[PDB]
């Protein structure tokens, strides 16, 4: 429904353009390999990439490090704002130690993500696009994260959890918020978009490199 | 027998993506024991007018979803040098639902699409290829990225590759959520660190594109069979399906199935044998069947009625007013709300328009709200006609075929399941007085 | 409220080309200024301008 987000920013003692913000030694060469990547006369296309890497540092943006970023790559600071504004995995204020996305897209939506996404509210106390008093875990809803065999899915921090029973989310956030690393993919013996039992399609071992190479060649 | 009439069972030596389900080494040695990386020197010494003419034979169309002539749209960029460079840009945005079949061919065979980006720059003439690949892809990217690596070491890719004397190099972009970068001009947008936002052609990509420069757009399954069809002939790639219509393409099955998945089988298989075979049936039986959305949601829905003898091509799905897109299968059971899933289709392209131009801007959100209202049943039967007419302003007066593909599901839902609406408005009308 | 003494401070005639409305002028007796049309110039329009190589005509923003 509504987005809930503004699009103008008003200054705050913690979001300020003196809010301290820096790239460390180490982001400033990768960001030098990003740069190489464009020709010479078209820096402003890194512009995606090194705002991506400040988020990286910081795990929110700032004003301050939307700044530096058009400081950096010599481009105007409203184009720095407009990219940040436009892209939806830039966040514009503080998240979680673990921003929890679920998608409830038609394909997933038909596989009961309303179930996982009950069992998250449950577990945590804490309506979507809500963080918790602890600020370990944010909760959002996305749209169709690109693995729709597997649904219904999750996103935690850039990784997948797929095939997912609100048992299997509920040993996640109590494995995430005990300190260990849960395992990325399907819960269900599956670890791929194969089917769920049979494996109806390549069974038979790969041939060779010179299999069925035309003549003449 | 010449001329094939029924398709739908190809055998695993006939298969492109050996190693769709990642059971064998992404990396480099496993993909040169299934034959990646194989006599790659005497194609690239092959000319690209041989690369281009295999391809055009072989009657390979676009996979990203239109269906274009991929050796048409691959010459177009056969021209002399001006002095710009020439760019291969690989789509990897992935971001229509139901759609999953790059992320395999990313994750679990990435070399298949680094030789492909090699052979498809060397047919256009680029000196670079760059790969647009979705930005919650990490782990894919990643190991995108050490396949890069390997190729690089392996000399197979960047000064002098293979030994043909060719200059070529493979940059990853990763994007930050937006399903508009996944429309050709708008990624070249996001490309050189713009809002994801569509150009109107003409210029085409081949005149002016990435840096202003000459490039093609492919998709990343169209670019990753060409190696292989290259290797074994266009006259293989083109046994397969019916005129027209050829080679094998993957296919995710999703939504109410007894067993989702992603295979990879002949193009003209019919749908029912299809689900049946693949994904383990409808739930419940296939009596129990409600509707089919073949290609993606930007694709109108089909009922039951339809799916009994329609064949998974561009052709017959046209003929059947609904597109074969992605070939990405969503199956809705009889215990399927019809109108709530078209609603949250819309309520998705509501999120995902990039609102540069008015139609798309304005009337998805008209639409959405519509069908948020239709849901419940507050409206008139009449204003059904009216939503009809709200699509057709829509459709062919946006800048993109995002605008199009928000107005077909609801244009497929009104023509197939009118009378449910209707019942919807005359139950809330007689709930409420 | 705005007073005015002169008569023709509201008359305003309409002419298809300038000789006419010079004609007029002259045969009622009033000395006039005539000034020719202005016409904007054509200008030369290109979409694809907008996405230079290595011009300056490059858009940041769109
Ligand atoms: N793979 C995915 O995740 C998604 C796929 N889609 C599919 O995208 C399709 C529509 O996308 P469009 O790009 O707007 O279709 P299109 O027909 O306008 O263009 C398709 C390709 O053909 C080229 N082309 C077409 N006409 C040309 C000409 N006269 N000269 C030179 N080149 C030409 C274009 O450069 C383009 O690359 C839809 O059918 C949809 O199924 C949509 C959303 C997501
Ligand atoms: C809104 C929109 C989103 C699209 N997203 C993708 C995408 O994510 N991946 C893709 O390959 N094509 C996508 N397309 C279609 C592209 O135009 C297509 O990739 C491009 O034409 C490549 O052509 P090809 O299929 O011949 O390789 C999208 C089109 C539209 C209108
Ligand atoms: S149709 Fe929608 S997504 Fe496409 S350019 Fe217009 S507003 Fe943007
Ligand atoms: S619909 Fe959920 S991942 Fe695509």
């Amino acid at each position: 429904g509504a987005g809930g987000a503004l699009f103008v920013h008003r200054d705050t003692p913690e979001n300020n353009p003196d809010t301290p913000f820096d790239f460390t030694p180490e982001n400033y060469k990768r960001i030098e390999a990003i740069v190489k990547n464009y020709p010479e006369g078209h820096k402003a296309a890194a512009v995606l990439p090194v705002l991506d890497l400040a988020q990286r540092q910081n795990g929110w943006l700032p004003i301050s490090a939307m700044n530096k970023v058009a400081e950096i790559l010599q481009v105007p600071p409203m184009r720095v704002y407009e990219v940040a504004t436009f892209y939806t995995m830039y966040n514009r204020k503080p998240v979680g130690k673990y921003h929890i996305q679920v998608c409830t897209t038609t394909p997933c939506m038909l596989r009961n993500s309303d179930s996982i996404l009950e069992a998250i509210q449950k577990k945590l106390g804490i309506k979507v696009g809500e963080t918790t008093p602890d600020k370990l875990f944010t909760l959002i809803e996305v749209e169709c994260l690109g693995a729709c065999v597997n649904a219904p899915m999750v996103q935690i921090n850039d990784n997948y959890y797929e095939d997912l029973t609100p048992k299997d989310i509920e040993e996640i956030i109590d494995e995430l918020k005990a300190g260990k690393i849960p395992k990325p993919g399907p819960r269900s013996g599956r670890f791929s978009c194969e089917p769920a039992g049979g494996l109806t399609s390549l069974t038979e071992p790969p041939k060779g490199p010179g299999f069925g190479v035309q003549a003449g060649l | 027998a010449p001329k094939k009439t029924s398709f739908g069972s190809l055998k695993d030596e006939d298969r492109i993506f050996t190693n769709l389900y990642g059971r064998h080494d992404w990396r480099l040695k496993g993909a040169q024991s299934r034959g990646d990386w194989y006599k790659t020197k005497e194609i690239l010494l092959k000319g690209p007018d041989w690369i281009l003419g295999e391809v055009k034979t072989s009657g390979l169309r676009g996979r990203g979803g239109a269906g274009f002539p991929t050796g048409l749209k691959w010459s177009f960029m056969n021209k002399p040098s001006d002095g710009r460079p020439k760019y291969l840009v690989v789509n990897a945005d992935e971001g229509e639902p139901g759609t999953c079949k790059d992320r395999e061919i990313i994750r679990h065979d990435p070399h298949k699409l680094v030789e492909g980006c090699l052979v498809g720059g060397r047919a256009m003439g680029a000196r670079a290829a760059y790969i647009y690949i979705r930005g919650e892809f990490y782990n894919e990217a990643s190991n995108l990225q050490v396949a890069i690596r390997e190729a690089y070491e392996a000399g197979l890719i960047g000064k002098n590759a293979c030994g043909s004397g060719y200059d070529f190099d493979v940059f990853v972009v990763r994007g930050a959520g937006a399903y508009i970068c996944g429309e050709e001009t708008a990624l070249i947008e996001s490309i050189e660190g713009k809002q994801g936002k569509p150009r109107l052609k003409p210029p085409f990509p081949a005149d002016v594109g990435v840096f202003g420069c000459p490039t093609t757009v492919a998709n990343v399954e169209t670019v990753a069979v060409s190696p292989t069809i290259c290797r074994r002939g266009g006259a293989w790639f083109a046994s397969f399906g019916r005129e027209r219509n050829s080679g094998t393409k993957l296919f995710n099955i999703s939504g109410h199935v007894n067993h989702p998945c992603t295979v990879e089988e002949e193009m003209s298989v019919p749908l029912k044998e299809l689900i049946e075979k693949h994904a383990g049936g409808v739930i419940g039986g296939w009596d129990n069947l409600l509707a089919v959305i073949p290609g993606g949601s930007s694709t109108p829905l089909i009922p039951k009625s339809v799916c009994e003898t329609v064949l998974m091509d561009f052709d017959a799905l046209v003929q059947a007013q609904t597109g074969l897109g992605t070939a990405a299968v969503i199956v809705m059971d009889r215990s399927t709300d019809i109108v709530k899933a078209i609603a949250r289709l819309i309520e998705f392209y509501k999120h995902e328009s990039c609102g540069q131009c008015t139609p798309c801007r304005e009337g998805v959100d008209w639409m959405n709200k519509v069908m948020a209202r239709f849901v419940k049943g507050d409206a008139r039967p009449a204003e059904i006609d009216s939503l009809w007419e709200i699509s057709k302003q829509i459709e062919g007066h946006t800048i993109c075929a995002l605008g199009d593909g928000a107005a077909w599901p609801v244009q497929g839902l009104i023509r197939h399941f009118r009378p449910e609406l209707e019942e919807r408005m005359q139950q809330f009308a007689l709930q409420h007085q | 409220w705005s007073s005015t003494a002169d008569p023709l401070s509201n008359l305003v005639l309409t002419f298809s080309t300038k000789e006419d409305a010079v004609a007029f002028a002259e045969k009622n007796g009033w000395s006039f200024d005539v000034e020719e049309r202005k016409v904007p110039k054509p200008k030369s329009k290109s979409y694809g301008a907008n996405f230079s190589w290595n011009k300056r005509t490059r858009v940041s923003t769109k």
